[PDB]
């Protein structure tokens, strides 16, 4: 029984949604 | 819609804005629900942040200006150790100019007070009080926590304290100074700070 | 009237195209949009040369674009002037001849003529009677050295009494691109002596030094040296546009020029070239435009002159000049470089006024010089291919496109006894 | 219309290709949603109104890299067909991903690349990504490549392999699986691009000034030089190449494709105000031996070829004037019967930065890959990784046991003694 | 007007009727009242105050799906005494729904039948859905066409039969009454198109990708093909194609009208809108060997005739160039004697899409029914079933005891092979 596990991949971590060129 | 969906800034920024483009646009074409990028809010309210003299200071101060905010605690030693160098940054940066450069944000991870003050103390830059609802509104939204107490929605702690994030005028985050991080420059990661791109509009 | 048909082959033939049509369509005044602008019956009393009428008062560029890579004359449509080229002249390809001359000839090519073909005749059958042809290309490339010069070999056989002037880019000595140059280049001059009337050499490092040591420019891009070359190749072919004093065509400069049919590879020179900086010291005058005509750093080509003796030359100078002061100091420039010049003729300098001086000048002059200098440059090429056929360097991509050993080595004997001639000659 | 269909194949050509896409959708703007708010013909279909698919096919034996895309933030940026996962992983062996488990993904995975090719004629080549060292990174990444060269005949095949490194090797397998690759890659590609790993490591250590970097950094530096590699399609610029001209611009015989890479500059943001990059400086950077991605040291190698795509706002002289003092130097050694050994390639716009990246903004940028008589030293250490481990017959009944026939590992070597002694031969 | 019947015969008869006089309901906007708020004619009649009520017969000799249709949700929509029912089921057995318990309802069914077909001139057609492996569905369907063939002998019959899979069959019993049933259908039913259960099984786990399908399930498929097949009866298309239209253009001959169906696209929610549905593509998806409704590969057969049916948004010209690339496809092989085969059958109206079902709006779709020699291994599969239990008399002394000799086994066997054999000679 866990409290939660609040590590992050690194794909996750910065592969995010940039703005976009026109 | 940035850089968290559930967060109270954001829950009220989408009430507000879209309340308005309802009434216009059922006064007037209008986009409904309005995009995060047309939304407008107003980050600081009227009397959250006061500096070095005790003085409120409206928003449009901080105009022209590199502004970050630094979750910090009285008691935590990491931000014990962050703290002179954080300001000797703010020193020097400052000073080595004819123009101002960049400003801090104090939000308060503290327990009370008193512990509050007496760290505020040491400060010479602006600051929001602990009894002031916009700290664990803030806290909230760049999901800055040093113990799982207050819920997160599926996300995690994007860090712990101490933190500074480079802030934009809706809430941006524009970049995270990597203290304690994916990268661990601590006193270190105040150096990639590109000040010139990141202004305060 | 007289018909002249413009064929851009290859990426270096399309991009240099491309600024010829801005300095011509700027020459008699037509917007961009085809219309015309300029208000002078002189400007476009002779328009069919280049130009055709379209019953909305437009005039459509008699030029056929001309590749198989599908990219580089899409840029030439969405740029500056593109909206002249008529859609149908366009003849697309799709796999690209990647920098093979056996595959832009024999094989990929092949498929692609009997369109290119189809169009050329359409556009030549419809006037009187044909005067010329124009090939805009390289003979370092693919596409335009090899699928370009096909085209080349099909019109003459086709067109026997006509004739046909190119303006080519070869290797340059110190920087080169295109790893294969000297199977590139071989390959296209003796298939260029035997089927081309006149080609006009271009050197890309006497490009580089113009723009360096005249005009004072630190940093332009291929833009400014295309200019240069736009304005060479109008300065040849003005005097058929407007009339002069001592007029010229293109074969009264071919039957002038060229002793032996043979050799027909010509050096260019233009002037004047003084920076903004200088513009002001100089007072432009007959005697100061033959001085930088015979200025070896002004020379087009970086085969310095000065080794080897000029055989034969002619000088299209453009503006209101007068007749005596030209003729009598293209004389004295005889007399003045005894040596520079061959001695088995007299006279053997040369000289036509073309009435119209080009607009924001008032003075101009081209050269187009015969020398034998080119004894040392087609040298280099020579020794460039024999290093890499001792034992068959990159022969496998020409030979897997039906190329033959044999065909090679008569390639190399052809364009050696080319120097053979011009060393005989002195 | 003109377009390349690109393979990934093995866990190394997912996770960098993985890279090398998310740069593609920020250099044409498109959301990874895959929608835009003539650029994007040579990478993306265009699918109903407004979107953009990629043409890629993922493959592994092993789901548990390609479904980790299947719910990352990717999720219908790809179309779910051409996703493929195995049920069980290769596992370093050269002869399961050849023999055994193998066999049942290329017969639906051939269907799919037939799919994709069948729109439009006039394919430029195939860019399929895999490591050597791995076990599906090479067995699959063969029997693939071996029955495309028979179906397709005659269009270009780039394939950047992921090089086992001269000193670390995160693998005892390697030799075995690195040898056998390589007799069955030699008649099958077109132009293999060798990288490295220690390498970026010993890059990302000196200039980009980070002390501890993964393999999420190794493949943004990675998907920069793929991207200016194919900048030429992409965009216009004031020279162009292609990519069925490389085959004819760097290849002197057809077993003799073996190149290397560099790019310049790579700087750190907090340093890149002291570098003004100047077009007569990244040059000579690109021919400094610590900037190269290969990890071979060039001072006993003779150049034979180079093919230089200049990046951003560069003119064409300083490039010429760059080159002019380049071959007067005699620090940088070219071969004899090669006189001439430059192409020097222009594009208009200059290079991406990812947000979060290591990447500084820069204004004009170089890539390099260039045919080096370097690469006999990274086979004749091979080959001794190989007899010294082969010399009881190590790890033998692994390979044996699963598929292969005993003593072909020796015509696989007799094969590789041939590709030893012709670059001997060359550099005389 | 132009006016046909549909007939529906046993528990596949109903079932299948169920799904499809959903569907036509919602096309042509009536509601299940039968009221809407003349394209309507060809399924609908018109009664007093706007009602439009089916031309549908429903017949099954057990009361348990047709009574239970008359209390479900459809209750006004359908006349009471066209759904006909019975007392006991013809369980499984093609004598008992053939000479004992069949003939007490075929004169009620006549007579329904004649009172529908009398109420206006024009019509077009019979249409008749049956299962092959039923009771019922083969033996009362055997007495309805010889007596229907009698009385309205010009025209036209089309069958669509629930023919039990090579695998999976749901009866041993079923190839007696599939080898029974061939004998029947033969010389009276006109074009009979040839269903099978776990193809579309595996039509609806891959396209679809659901992975516990049902039989309401596959009844929308079966609305959606006969939907397309009469969509130009209903509404106004570039290329008209009625049901007369189909007997001379698949079968060639009077014995061989036994032809596969394909519907493109069968695509799920997230699928559509992430696709380009090019009319080049749907015609490739449409011819693929897996993508039929039979599971008959047609890689061992030849096409004789092939129809495609056209339903959207689809011009002429992409129809034109897309089957030109078909028949220069080396893949499909068409048999030298027929140089012509292919038809256009172009609409306008969009498939109309039930949400909260499977598919979704896609903007075109194509449905072909096609005549190929691939037949033979379906019935090759039947005859050797057949033999085996036919060779010491199984399940024989149930058939002998209701009325039918022995006999109609034995004549049955060589009808089933001399169709057998015209199949053979055919393609020479």
């Amino acid at each position: 029984p866990t409290l939660p596990f609040n590590a992050q991949s690194c794909y996750r971590s910065e592969y995010v949604a940039k703005p976009l060129p026109p | 819609s940035q850089p968290v969906f559930a967060s109270p800034l954001n829950v009220e920024k989408r009430r507000l804005n879209e309340e308005r483009a309802l009434m216009q646009a059922q006064k007037a074409n209008i986009q409904l629900p309005p995009n995060y990028g047309d939304m407008d809010l107003i980050l600081f309210p009227e009397g959250s942040l006061k500096n070095s003299n005790n003085t409120v200071i409206p928003q449009s101060h901080l105009k022209g200006k590199s502004v970050a905010l630094y979750f910090a605690d009285g008691a935590d030693p990491k931000c014990a150790s962050l703290l002179p160098f954080l300001l000797n940054y703010y020193r020097t940066m400052n000073e080595g100019g004819a123009n101002q450069k960049i400003e801090i944000i104090f939000v308060s991870l503290d327990r009370d007070r008193e512990a509050f003050e007496s760290h505020r103390a040491h400060m010479p830059w602006l600051s929001i009080d602990l009894e002031n609802p916009l700290t664990e509104i803030l806290k909230r939204h760049f999901r800055v926590m040093k113990e799982y107490e207050v819920p997160t929605y599926g996300y995690g702690s994007r860090t712990g304290v101490p933190s500074v994030i480079v802030i934009g005028s809706d809430g941006r985050e524009a970049q995270f100074l990597p203290i304690c991080s994916g990268l661990e420059e601590g006193d270190r990661a105040l150096l990639r700070w590109d000040w010139r791109n990141t202004k305060f509009a | 009237m007289r018909e002249i048909v413009h064929v851009q082959g290859g990426q270096c033939g399309n991009q240099i195209g491309a600024k010829f049509w801005e300095v011509i369509s700027d020459e008699h005044g037509i917007d961009p949009t085809g219309t015309y602008c300029g208000d002078s019956d002189l400007q476009l009393e002779r328009i069919n040369v280049f130009y055709n009428e379209a019953t909305g008062g437009r005039f459509v560029p008699r030029a056929i674009l001309m590749d198989l890579e599908p990219g580089t004359m899409d840029s030439v449509r969405a740029g500056p002037f593109g909206q002249l080229f008529r859609p149908d002249n366009f003849v697309f390809g799709q796999t690209g001849a990647g920098n093979n001359w056996a595959k832009g000839h024999y094989t990929e090519g092949a498929e692609l003529i009997d369109s290119v073909l189809d169009v050329v005749r359409k556009e030549a059958e419809g006037c009187d009677c044909l005067q010329g042809f124009q090939i805009t290309h390289s003979l370092g490339g693919g596409t335009g050295s090899g699928m370009g010069t096909l085209l080349i070999s099909k019109v003459r056989e086709e067109y026997p009494d006509r004739i046909m002037e190119t303006f080519s880019v070869f290797p340059s000595p110190k920087v080169s691109d295109t790893v294969v140059e000297p199977y590139n280049a071989t390959l296209s001059v003796h298939q260029l002596v035997e089927n081309a009337d006149e080609v006009q050499v271009i050197d890309n490092e006497a490009l580089y030094d113009i723009c360096f040591r005249t005009l004072k420019l630190t940093t332009p891009t291929y833009g400014d040296l295309n200019h240069l070359v736009s304005a060479a190749m109008s300065g040849v072919t003005c005097c058929l546009r407007f009339p002069g004093q001592l007029n010229s065509d293109l074969r009264k400069l071919a039957v002038n020029l060229i002793p032996f049919p043979r050799l027909h590879f010509f050096l260019i020179g233009f002037a004047p070239l003084t920076s903004r900086g200088s513009q002001q010291y100089r007072a432009l005058s007959v005697p100061e435009l033959t001085q930088q005509m015979f200025d070896a750093k002004n020379m087009m080509c970086a085969s310095d002159p000065r080794h080897g003796r000029y055989l034969t030359a002619s000088a299209m100078f453009r503006g209101r000049m007068s007749t005596k002061e030209v003729d009598e100091q293209m004389l004295n420039v005889q007399n003045k470089n005894s040596s520079y010049f061959v001695e088995w003729i007299p006279n053997n300098m040369k000289s036509s006024v073309c009435d119209i001086p080009p607009k924001g000048l008032k003075m101009s002059v081209t050269f187009v010089g015969n020398s034998t200098a080119i004894q040392e440059m087609f040298k280099r090429v020579s020794d460039q291919f024999t290093a890499m056929f001792r034992r068959k360097a990159f022969l496998h991509w020409y030979t897997g496109e039906g190329m033959d050993e044999m065909e090679f080595t008569e390639a190399e004997s052809n364009m050696n006894d080319l120097v053979s001639e011009y060393q005989q000659y002195q | 219309m003109r377009e390349v269909i690109s393979i990934h194949v093995g866990q190394a050509g997912i996770q960098i290709g993985n890279a090398c896409w998310e740069l593609f959708c920020l250099e044409h703007g498109i959301q990874p949603d895959g929608q835009m708010p003539d650029a994007f013909n040579t990478f993306f279909s265009e699918t109903g109104a407004g979107k953009h698919v990629p043409r890629c096919v993922f493959l592994d034996l092993e789901p548990t890299v390609v479904d980790e895309v299947r719910t990352g933030t990717y999720r219908h940026l790809f179309h779910p067909e051409q996703l493929i996962s195995g049920k069980e992983d290769a596992a370093n062996n050269f002869a399961r991903g050849h023999y055994t488990i193998g066999k049942e993904i290329v017969d639906l995975s051939l269907d799919r690349i037939r799919k994709l090719a069948d729109n439009c004629t006039g394919l430029q080549g195939f860019l399929m990504f895999n490591a050597v060292g791995g076990g599906t990174g090479s067995g699959l990444g063969c029997l693939l490549l071996e029955r495309l060269s028979v179906d397709y005949g005659k269009k270009s095949k780039l394939n950047f392999c992921s090089w086992p490194s001269p000193q670390v090797s995160t693998a005892v397998v390697e030799p075995y699986n690195s040898v056998l690759s390589t007799h069955s890659l030699l008649e099958h590609t077109d132009v293999a691009v060798m990288l490295d790993n220690e390498a970026i490591y010993d890059i990302c250590r000196r200039n980009l000034d980070i002390e501890r970097p993964t393999y999420t950094n190794l493949n943004r530096l990675i998907a920069q030089v793929i991207s200016s590699l194919t900048a030429s399609l992409r965009f216009d610029g004031a020279l162009n190449v292609d990519v069925t001209e490389f085959q004819t611009n760097l290849v002197p015989y057809p077993r003799i494709h073996f190149m290397l890479s560099s790019y310049a500059p790579i700087i750190s943001a907090e340093k890149a105000y002291h570098e003004q990059l100047s077009v007569a400086e990244i040059t000579n950077s690109a021919f400094e031996p610590a900037s190269m991605m290969a990890k071979c040291d060039p001072r006993h190698g003779k150049y034979m070829a180079c093919c230089l795509m200049y990046r951003g706002d560069v003119v064409p002289k300083d490039v010429n004037a760059a080159v002019a003092t380049i071959k007067t130097k005699r620090t940088i050694q070219f071969v004899d019967w090669c006189p001439t050994g430059f192409k020097c390639g222009i594009n208009y716009q200059p290079p991406t930065v990812v947000p979060g990246g290591d990447l500084a903004k820069v204004m004009r940028a170089v890539c390099m890959i260039s045919n080096s008589t370097a690469i006999a030293e990274v086979f004749s250490r091979m080959d001794h990784k190989f007899d010294l481990m082969y010399a009881k017959r190590a790890f033998v009944h692994w390979y044996v046991g699963e598929g292969m026939e005993e003593g072909e590992f020796s015509e696989a070597r007799e094969d590789l003694a041939a590709l030893e002694k012709d670059y001997e031969e060359v550099g005389i």
